[PDB]
């Protein structure tokens, strides 16, 4: 049943995803977002 | 009106707030006015 | 189109072995192993039997 299976490589960046989320999921620009949880003492970005 | 005027994430933090508090305040009543003797309640976790 | 014709010495080997018997003489998988890692393996595996 051993068959080489095929190697395969994918790059993926998260601030694609993050500001590529859906309008209703609330899309953001990961560097920015980071910046500003850091700077307050809480909060969240996007969802699900 | 006040609760009208929030950024959907202050409203989706609002009400995490607002759950929170009402079941402290809730299972309290509930354990001194409501349940019954039969069901031995004595906390919260009972009360679960 | 047209089918590069069966090398028959081979066609005779694989008769011969056939009409010889056992007949239980399954086709091998398409191994990614070499030879001498399979031989290591079938000689264990045979001095176990």
């Amino acid at each position: 049943r051993d068959k080489r299976a095929l190697e395969v490589e994918r790059t993926v960046s998260l601030a694609e995803v993050y500001a590529g989320l859906p309008k209703d999921n609330g899309p953001f620009s990961l560097a920015q977002e980071i910046d500003k949880l850091v700077s307050q003492g809480s909060g969240s970005a996007g969802s699900g | 009106v006040l609760t009208a005027g929030l950024n959907s994430q202050q409203a989706n933090t609002l009400h995490a707030f607002l759950d929170e508090s009402r079941s402290a305040a809730l299972s309290t009543y509930y354990i001194r006015q409501v349940a019954k003797a039969a069901a031995a309640i004595k906390s919260r976790d009972d009360l679960y | 189109i047209y089918a590069t014709p069966a090398d028959p010495k081979a066609l005779l080997s694989a008769a011969v072995a056939t009409s010889q018997g056992g007949g239980k003489l399954p086709e091998s998988f398409m191994s990614l192993w070499r030879f001498p890692h399979m031989l290591e393996n079938a000689r264990g595996m045979v001095s176990q039997l």
